[PDB]
DNA sequence: TCTGACGCGGC
DNA sequence: GCCGCGTCAGA
């Protein structure tokens, strides 16, 4: 094929082939001349050489081309690929109808939705647009449909509405760790060029917002859509395929907010008020006439699936904080109080999620997980946790323990120089005194800080 | 203080006074390349040495030598600006006066015929800019420095693997600058084998055999003989007490009558002294002992003459009898005490069956060229030329000096070729280390690793050019008849300049300059690469060299390197560090004369550094450099701890010499983890300039130096007062101080306007100072891109609040206020270039006119009749810029189409559309358009008119240039001419141009008058050719590539505003994307009512160990609090005095500072002006380690009138409720990165495919599809999702019939599938079928 | 061969470089032919040449085959043929066959 | 001794 | 090193201490890089070797099975029997601490 | 580099 | 008979 500008491009095989034919024709001529044995053999040598270099160069003297510095690529090389077969395997199968750009958070979105940028979908879903434009008769033909897509008037949005409704879309990230590196979602159009990902599943993708990009594929047929929505949908795969434990587990804001809410205090606003129900508690808190963390007696009815998933109402007095009562409101009637009754950390939250799945089932845990996300965000925001210079507390006896450790290591180095101690003994002594001193500093800061 | 410092003081923290000023950072490159191009009559590095090394070119036995006198670099015919315009490589012609001198055949030496060449051209050499860069295609390139392992000898062990039993077997590799390699290796049985480089394994002794040494001669020169006397009969040895070194006794050793040493008892020092004082020479010994030794010389049987025992033959009892009967009184055995002197040369000599020189040369030749019958002269010439050929063997002056240093010789310079002393000394030191009487060397040592700059590489490839030129020239020197041919017929410059420009352009170290900020440029210029010829491989090396050596202290920065596959292979040079004499590394240090710390700096290499005890900077010095502790903290054996005072020879000049400029600029590095510091600095170098330069609140003092060395600032090279300021011309009137009596004039500084940088960004200079200010030589006239008040102003500092904002600050993403976009402080200008090319096919010449069949007149409206976009017109994505049409007829349409052409009147236009569309979604203004027609073809009207516009522009502007300086000249002629007897009535009304003939009183006046009159003559003929010259460049038809008739360049200027998804970071490595931009009202606010800007995640704090940013935030907020209070008193405008007082209290703030304050400068002008400038927050200088302590920050926080905990209670701007727990607010310095979501966004629906493979590709300019990798395949396999996978692998990519049919199905709204045969599978069939292997798809 | 010998000579006589015009000048040729040969002078550069930095696309891996008409226009032509046949139906028997055969 | 010298030049020369 | 970095980022470190830490930082990141490319390649090898294993039958009728224990590594029962056996098909009926229960 | 198969060569 | 060595080959 000719390159632009007058230039030509040719395979190395063509030049090798050409030389092959040339030498063969010369051999034909040489035969017609009745050439001596020595020269006929040399020509047969050259022929054998050329042929075998042509098939697979590399078992000979490495017969490159004229002046082009790189060794010529033989027939074998064209097939034999790294890694794996050239055309069938990596790299790498390019596919149409795909896009790639940066992911962005988007707190208000629900578990099964995603922000899908405007201009991408405009380009991608072109034929769906054209088809429905012409079938509904909003546009006379596909050519006029093309001019009308390229202007981008009100008409485009209705067709966009109809395709994006029943389309499910796939999000992909290059480190395909497991099958959940691609999940199916319902796309929701948003302004901008940034993809919105649901926060909870960021942990599964191991994604962070520092310029990472994700890929977005379009299942085109109805069957693909079905397979995506049924088998590949995010909401269907909450459980890790590896172990039974959760994959879509809390990331960070959630636990922090919950901690603010779940944490108990000696005394705050409205210590020792006795409430006949949770909603009054929450009403009191929202007015700032009560703190979220305060030990309190609340009248709450736990419900139990003792029957075939029915409600087994037990109705009396619980002693908890305000915060756990409010969260327990959100909590569906099938969870035992016991679960929220405790400290609630990452441990407890994950076990809670797990137990919720096993006893309650799929949908309560799904919806409740969404709930937990929003609540955690809310109370995290109201907590107002920050990081000041005084927040990193130098433990009271720091320099004492440091100077003691310093004087003792200096004493043990000088008594090393004295020659009652091998290298092993010295190593043991140094490492153990440092370990014990460091653990002392650790445990003293933890003691000092925890109950202050 | 300096003029810029008098203009703006910055508060500088710091207890120790920085004694040495920061050196010029680009000196290494500039000065070394300068050294390359240098008339200097000696064998010193550069062109000269290379020339004399290869010159004089002697005739191939024709008796016509070519002699070299001297060279001259012509002044480049094309200036910098024009070359940037046309995409030419900027170079200068080198022309050399050369002489061929011819002897007669066969004259005794006396050249009859001598011919002289009139400076033939040997090609053009690309020249370096003042900034240190290179124009190769009208683009600024940089040559990266290349580190490599220095020539000499290396003694490596590589144990364990060496026979898998330990077996510590060492080797010396001799690496030259120029020449074949030497290798000495061992064997399990201790024989030293030579490998010329990596061929078969021969004994090392064979080369010595070839070298004319006999076996016995070798045993002489290696082993020290032992004298064995025979007295009356039986075999006695003469033994010197010290010789017995480590030796169990085998006999009963009687001496002088008494048994001394018992047989077996280890000889003690007592026994040694016993024998010494007894004066024992000779001791009787049994012939059993001697029956176990070896015989050195070939001791003959004296009776007949017959040899019996040979050179290195085992001694046995009977042969001892044979020798004693023959009558040799003194027998020489060898000293080989296997612990010290082991079986090495003996066994090696035995294992080498070759004997004489000739057989050694034969086996040499048969190893080097195995199978061709050896001819003596061929083998000798081969072997000699391998190591003793002057042209072939150069170790380097460096290598030779280091070699002699390694072998402990005072004498520095050797003869390049391998002298045999060297060779033997090499094997001596190798077998020294093999016993263990030497150290093994480390590759990673700075003294063993040499740095190769520009000039040395240039010299290398130029030398290779000269060698091939010599082969060609001398070849033509021998055939042709000598007399008539002059020294130009033989020499073609083409392969020289071809190979040089191959090297210069097509190389890893020559790369496109990153032109975004000065930091990037400076680091690039001082970047050091481990690759290239004579250099390392990325896969080969290796944990070894990547790791951080102790020698780097105060010489290389450990923390500045790309975080890619490249880490360790970069290592940029530190601040105070320089290159030594031999291209090595040296560091300056302060003397300490035992108690007082002197001020003298001496550069020491690594070897010297190992010797002396150098103190750290962090030691307190009182009144004369006196340290407080008796036992002070220093390093002498390369390892730090406590030493006492009466020992310290030297001391660090300052702490800042350890780290490079970039790492040194990040504040409070001591409190930042190394990981995030490194990553921060790396990303920080890639930061892009915004619209508005301001200044970092917390600097280091270095920001002036950084700006100074940057070549984007304009610097005053004479000193004086600014005469005229324009946004195109900055004219300075020099003071009479620096005024040249001979040709002074005024100083004119032409500014740079929005031209495209390598990143397509804005590079514009704004003038800082005002008309009539007196300024000095080297003052900062106009600040460049993102540079202000003299200083680098990389980004902007914003109010951040640490709190969670309902999962909007989720992960590393950033929440930001609408007020940031509102002010337009983060909107970038990008100047993008597009080119429209009109080629000539044989289908017919393409045209640029507006005549374009069936296009909308919307696109035509913006085009002139010529078809060119209007200058300054604002367009949108898709819009047509430059019209182009191409020949296209004979459609050969299907029936129905012909039918419709008849019916509707569809008149077939024979020309296709080609006109230049704007890319998808990009919209900006045309700032300029360029048109390049090759000479010959008929220029279009608009091109002609715009080239006339540019013409007359250049004309007018240069005329203005000439006339301003001429007006200055003429004014000066009148001020001299009115002097000497004042006459201004008579003179004023005579004409001005009638003054060359004038004359007056004879002294300075008359001489200067004639000077300036001839300056007028010079300016007139100078300008008129300077014009003609420019009108030759514009007038000349522009030299285009073959096949292209004409070309039009169009510059688009896009103003790109910040949006959600762009990448932003701070200096500490914390980064993130803008997730949503919220109105100001939404954000929490203080009691005062000022609302916050950014909300940063507190959960981002604990694992990110960069805590210094919090200190910076507090000090930065209190700093703005200072600016607040001063602004308030400015708003009230009390009086100069009270603000000056307050500001002074600010400037001092306690004591222990190196500040040195005013009253120095102006009491009111500079003060109130500066005050106005400081309303925005006082710019401080925190040094990296000798910086502001937390307590001083607290003190200033009191002076800032803010809470000492730095937290304020915040009211939620949405709801109005206050938060529990108050939070830290304040300013931190943020940057918006070069990673713009606009570019990171890409999607493709349908487009161009690959020619051979039917998979999707990028040809639409709408980039190609995602790769469906094996990973993704596996993902699909994990689900049962078979139809999706099958579509994606085939129907979506490689199925030709299927995608078109399925497209139609999509338009029709049909959802089925038709996978067909994937073309890749057909590729497979065809590749197998191309072979002799039959693959048939069977059926059943 | 003449071209390149003169190329060698003209560069050494001029010093700077040899412009295409000056060589054509010195020869008795019609001048038009050097630029033609200059176009012809570009040697075959290999289609299999790997790209800059030797990536797993070679040079052939850029070049696209513009011959393939896009499925879009084939759909247009399909719609076109359907519309033509419906307007054919508006015509009489033999008038339709007239245009059908033509 | 022949060390796989594939070069037909050498053999022919011999 | 025997003497550690006694200071913290609140306090201030020096030249030497920072130098000590640079090694580990760079070494760590270089390990994470080149040994993760190693681990990826390893993984690819495991996936590729084990690909053919698919569920073809419901039940072949094997009586064979593996006697599973609680992994009692030293100090305690790090993973108990229930957890180890959770979700598994049994080979035969298990009896209580009493025969025929 | 590494882990290794199969000759290849040598002992 | 098993062990370095040398060739061949996947990343
Ligand atoms: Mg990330």
């Amino acid at each position: 094929v000719p390159l632009d500008g007058g230039r030509f491009a040719t395979s190395d095989l063509n030049d090798l082939y050409r030389r092959v034919i040339n030498r063969n024709n010369r051999l034909k001529r040489l035969l017609d001349l009745a050439a001596p044995d020595i020269i006929v053999r040399n020509e047969k040598r050259m022929l054998q050489e050329a042929v075998d270099a042509l098939l697979d160069n590399g078992r000979r003297g490495r017969a490159i081309t004229g002046s082009n510095k790189r060794p010529l690529k033989s027939l074998a090389d064209m097939i034999k690929g790294k890694q794996g077969r050239f055309r069938q395997n990596l790299l790498g199968k390019r596919v149409d109808y795909s896009g790639r750009s940066v992911i962005t958070v988007g707190p208000y979105l629900r578990l099964h939705q995603c922000g899908l940028p405007k201009k991408m979908a405009l380009e991608l879903f072109k034929p769906f647009i054209y088809g429905k434009l012409e079938l509904r008769g909003l546009a006379t033909t596909i050519k006029a449909a093309k001019k009308m897509v390229e202007r981008e008037e009100a008409v485009v949005w209705d067709i966009l509405d109809e395709v994006i409704r029943e389309h499910p879309v796939l999000l992909n990230r290059a480190p395909t760790l497991h099958r959940l590196g691609i999940q199916a979602f319902e796309p929701v159009l948003i302004e901008g060029k940034a993809i919105q990902l649901h926060p909870l599943v960021c942990a599964a993708y191991n994604a962070d917002f520092d310029g990472d990009q994700m890929a977005v594929h379009v299942p085109l047929t109805l069957e693909a859509q079905l397979e995506a929505r049924a088998l590949m949908m995010s909401t269907n795969n909450i459980l890790s395929p590896a172990n039974g434990e959760p994959i879509i587990v809390p990331s960070q804001d959630v636990v922090l907010g919950l901690y603010y809410m779940t944490r108990d205090c000696v005394n705050a606003k409205g210590e020792g008020m006795v409430l006949t129900g949770p909603k009054e508690a929450e009403r009191l808190y929202r007015s700032g006439l009560a703190s979220l963390h305060a030990r309190v007696k609340v009248r709450i009815t736990e419900y139990e699936k003792d029957a075939n998933g029915e409600l087994v109402a037990k109705t009396s007095l619980k002693d908890t904080t305000v915060g756990r009562a409010i969260l327990w409101m959100i909590v569906p009637k099938g969870l035992p109080y016991s679960i929220v009754n405790q400290a609630l950390g990452k441990k407890a939250i994950s076990k809670m999620l797990n137990t919720c799945y096993r006893i309650l089932g799929l949908k309560p845990t799904v919806i409740f997980a969404d709930q937990i996300m929003y609540t955690g965000f809310a109370y995290a925001a109201r907590s107002g946790a920050s990081v000041g210079i005084d927040d990193m507390v130098i433990p009271e006896k720091k320099h004492e323990i440091i100077s003691e450790a310093e004087a003792e290591v200096a004493e043990i180095q000088e008594q090393f120089q004295s020659g009652l101690v091998t290298a092993g003994e010295r190593y043991n002594k140094v490492i153990d005194i440092w370990a014990a001193a460091n653990d002392r500093v650790s445990k003293a800061m933890m003691d000092n800080l925890q109950t202050e | 203080y300096s003029y810029t410092e008098k203009k703006r003081i910055r508060k500088d923290f710091g207890k120790r006074p920085q004694v040495l000023d920061v050196p010029y950072l680009l000196s290494i490159q500039l000065d070394s390349f300068q050294k390359f191009i240098e008339q200097d009559p000696e064998g010193q590095y550069g062109l000269e040495a290379a020339f004399r090394s290869v010159f004089p070119i002697q005739s191939y036995s024709g008796n016509s030598e070519l002699q070299y006198v001297s060279y001259r670099l012509g002044e480049p015919v094309f200036d910098v600006q024009e070359c940037q315009i046309r995409g030419v490589t900027y170079s200068a012609p080198l022309r050399v006066k050369l002489r061929l001198v011819i002897y007669e055949r066969e004259a005794p030496e006396g050249t009859v015929k001598d011919i002289k060449e009139q400076e033939v051209y040997m090609g053009e050499i690309p020249l370096m800019t003042d900034n240190g860069t290179f124009v190769i295609n009208g683009t600024e390139r940089v040559i990266v420095s290349q580190l490599h392992r220095s020539p000499g000898v290396f003694f490596d062990s590589d144990k364990g693997k060496t026979h898998s039993s330990g077996k510590v077997l060492y080797n010396a590799r001799i690496i030259p600058y120029r020449g074949s390699w030497l290798d000495f290796e061992f064997d399990p049985k201790d024989n030293l084998f030579v490998r010329i480089d990596r061929r078969r394994k021969l004994p090392a002794t064979i080369i010595l055999r070839a070298l004319n040494y006999t076996t016995e001669q070798i045993l002489d020169l290696f082993f020290e003989k032992v004298i064995f006397e025979i007295r009356d009969n039986k075999l006695q040895m003469e033994l010197v007490p010290e010789r017995l070194r480590g030796e169990t006794a085998s006999f009963d050793i009687e001496a002088n009558g008494k048994v001394y040493v018992e047989k077996g008892r280890r000889i003690t020092a007592r026994h040694i002294r016993q024998l010494e004082k007894d004066d024992v020479k000779l001791i009787e010994v049994p012939v059993e002992y001697i029956a176990g030794k070896v015989v050195a010389k070939d001791y003959i049987d004296e009776s007949t003459g017959e040899l019996i025992c040979a050179a290195n033959m085992e001694l046995s009892l009977d042969l001892l009898a044979k020798l004693s009967q023959s009558g040799h009184k003194r027998i020489e055995t060898l000293f080989t005490n296997d612990l010290d002197h082991g079986p090495y040369i003996s066994e090696t000599l035995r294992v080498d069956p070759t004997n004489d020189r000739l057989s050694a040369l034969v086996e040499i030749y048969r190893m080097m060229r195995p199978g061709e019958p050896p001819t003596r002269e061929a083998a000798e010439s081969l072997f000699e030329n391998l190591f003793f050929s002057e042209d072939r063997y150069d170790l380097s002056a460096v290598g030779r000096m280091k070699f002699n240093r390694s072998l402990l010789r005072e004498e520095i310079e050797g003869s390049g070729i391998l002298s045999k002393d060297d060779i033997i000394d090499v094997m001596k030191k190798l077998i020294d280390i093999r016993n263990g009487k030497g150290e093994v060397d480390d590759i990673d040592h700075l003294g063993n690793r040499r740095i190769r700059s520009v000039g040395e590489m240039a010299e290398n490839q130029f030398r290779v050019g000269l060698v091939r030129v010599e082969r060609a020239v001398k070849e033509r020197l021998s055939l042709g008849d000598l007399d008539t041919l002059m020294p130009q017929d033989m020499i073609n410059a083409k392969p020289i300049s071809a190979a040089v420009k191959e090297f210069f352009g097509s190389s890893q170290l020559s790369q496109f300059m990153d032109q975004n900020n000065p930091l990037s440029e400076i680091t690039h210029k001082r970047r050091i690469s481990a690759l290239g010829p004579g250099g390392l491989t990325r896969e080969r090396a290796g944990f070894e060299v990547r790791d951080v050596h102790p020698t780097h202290y105060g010489r290389v920065c450990p923390i500045e390197t790309p975080e890619g596959p490249n880490i360790g292979l970069i290592n940029s040079l530190s601040v105070y560090a320089q290159t030594n004499e031999y291209g090595f590394l040296e560091t300056p240090y302060r003397k300490v004369t035992d108690g007082v710390v002197t001020d003298e700096i001496h550069y020491l290499s690594a070897i010297e550094e190992g010797n002396y005890v150098i103190a750290q900077a962090n030691s307190n010095l009182d009144e004369e450099g006196h340290f407080v502790e008796d036992l002070v903290t220093c390093r002498s054996k390369g390892e730090s701890s406590l030493f006492s005072r009466d020992q310290v020879d030297y001391m660090d000049v300052s702490t800042q010499q350890v780290v490079s400029v970039g790492a040194s600029l990040i504040p409070f590095l001591e409190h930042d983890d190394a990981n995030r510091a490194l990553m921060g600095a790396n990303m920080q170098r890639q930061a892009v300039p915004t619209l508005r330069a301001d200044k970092p609140l917390v600097g280091t003092g270095m920001e002036r130096a950084v700006a100074v060395d940057s070549g984007v600032t304009a610097v005053a090279k004479r000193g004086g007062v600014v005469q005229y300021v324009d946004a195109s011309r900055i004219v300075i009137k020099v003071n009479e101080d620096e005024m040249y009596p001979g040709e002074a004039g005024i100083d004119i500084y032409n500014l740079t306007k929005y031209t495209r940088s390598n990143q397509n960004t804005c590079i514009n200079q704004m003038p800082c100072v005002s008309l009539g200010e007196p300024v000095e030589r080297g003052d900062v006239l106009a600040d460049g891109p993102s540079t202000d008040l003299g200083e680098l102003a990389l980004g902007q500092n914003m109010r951040v609040a640490f709190m969670p904002w309902n999962g909007y600050n989720f992960e590393d993403s950033i929440l930001v206020s609408e007020r940031v976009v509102q002010e337009d402080r983060f909107t970038t200008i990008h100047i993008q270039e597009l080119a429209c090319v009109s080629r000539d096919t044989k289908l017919g010449p393409e045209e640029i006119t507006a005549d374009i069949p069936n296009v909308g007149e919307a696109a035509l409206s913006k085009l002139d009749e010529s078809g060119i976009v209007y200058i300054g017109a604002e367009v949108t994505g898709g819009d047509i810029l430059v019209g182009k049409v191409t020949p296209k007829g004979e459609t050969q349409l299907t029936p129905e189409e012909k039918l419709l052409r008849a019916i509707f009147g569809e008149k077939a236009s024979d020309v296709k559309d080609s006109s230049l569309r704007v890319p998808n979604g990009v919209s900006g203004t045309v700032i300029d358009v360029q048109v390049f027609t090759r000479d010959g073809v008929e220029k279009d009207k608009r091109a002609l008119e715009i080239e006339e516009m540019q013409l007359k522009q250049a004309k007018k502007d240069l005329s203005e240039e000439l006339q301003i300086l001429e007006a200055g000249l003429f004014s000066r002629i009148r001020a001299v001419l009115v002097a000497g007897g004042v006459e201004a009535e008579k003179l004023d009304k005579l004409p001005r141009d009638r003054w060359l003939e004038l004359g007056l009183t004879d002294e300075e006046k008359q001489n200067q008058l004639e000077q300036l009159a001839e300056q007028y003559d010079e300016l007139k003929h100078e300008f008129e050719k300077k014009l003609e010259a420019k009108r030759r460049k514009i007038t000349q038809g522009d030299d285009l590539a073959p096949g292209v008739l004409k070309i039009v360049k169009v510059y688009l200027a896009v103003k790109r505003r910040i949006q959600p998804g762009d990448k932003m970071a701070g200096r500490h490595g914390n980064k993130g994307v803008i997730s949503k931009i919220n109105p100001i009202e939404d954000m929490p606010y203080d009691e005062n009512g000022t609302p916050v800007d950014i909300v940063l995640n507190p959960l981002g704090v604990p694992s990110r160990m960069n805590i210094g940013q919090i200190l910076e935030t507090h000090l930065g907020m209190a700093a703005k609090g200072i600016g607040d209070k001063i602004n308030a008193m400015l708003k009230q405008q009390q009086e100069v005095a009270k603000l000056r007082e307050f500001i002074q209290r600010a400037y001092d703030l306690g004591a222990d500072v190196r500040q040195k304050v005013d009253l120095s400068t102006f009491s009111d002008e500079e003060v109130m002006r500066l005050a106005e400038n400081l309303r925005k927050g006082m710019p401080i200088a925190t040094p990296v380690f000798d910086g502001a302590k937390e307590a001083e920050i607290k003190e200033l926080l009191k002076l800032g009138d803010l809470p000492t905990s730095g937290q304020i209670r915040l009211y939620d701007g949405r709801t109005g409720e206050q938060f529990e727990r108050p939070v830290t607010v304040g300013y931190m310095y943020m940057l918006k990165l070069n990673h713009l979501v606009d570019d990171k966004m890409h999607a493709r629906s349908t487009g161009s495919y690959s020619l051979v493979t039917q998979q999707p590709l990028g040809g639409k300019a709408q980039f190609g599809g995602q790769r469906f990798g094996e990973m993704e395949v596996w993902a699909l396999e994990a689900y049962g999702a078979a139809y999706t996978l099958q579509e994606m692998l085939t129907v979506k990519s490689d199925d030709v019939n299927g995608r078109t049919k399925m497209y139609k199905n999509i338009v029709d709204g049909n959802h089925q599938m038709e996978p067909g045969m994937p073309e890749s599978f057909n590729v497979l069939l065809k590749e197998i079928r191309s072979l002799g292997i039959n693959i048939e798809l069977e059926d059943e | 061969n003449k071209l390149n010998r003169i190329s060698r000579q003209m560069l050494q006589e001029m010093g700077r470089e040899p412009t295409p015009e000056e060589l054509a000048e010195r020869m008795l040729m019609p001048e038009d032919k050097i630029r033609k040969v200059l176009k012809i002078a570009k040697e075959p550069i290999s289609m299999e040449t790997p790209i800059g930095d030797d990536e797993d696309s070679h040079l052939g891996d850029f070049i696209e085959d513009t011959t393939l008409e896009l499925p879009l226009d084939s759909a247009t032509t399909e719609s076109l043929r359907a519309a033509t046949h419906d307007v054919l139906a508006g015509l009489t028997a033999r008038e339709a066959k007239v245009l059908r055969m033509r | 001794e022949i060390g796989r010298t594939t070069d037909p030049v050498r053999m022919y020369m011999r | 090193i025997e003497t550690p970095i006694t200071a913290n980022f609140r306090e201030g470190l020096n030249v030497l201490q920072y130098f000590i830490s640079t090694h580990g930082a760079r070494k760590g990141l270089a390990d994470t890089a080149l040994k993760t490319a190693n681990s990826g390649y390893l993984t690819r090898r495991l996936v590729d070797v084990a690909q053919d294993l698919v569920v073809t039958e419901d039940d072949c009728g094997t009586h064979e099975g593996i006697m599973m224990t609680p992994v009692i590594e030293g100090g305690d029962v790090k993973e108990p029997l229930r957890d180890r056996v959770l979700g598994r098909v049994t080979a035969e009926d298990v009896l209580k601490p009493g025969t025929a229960d």
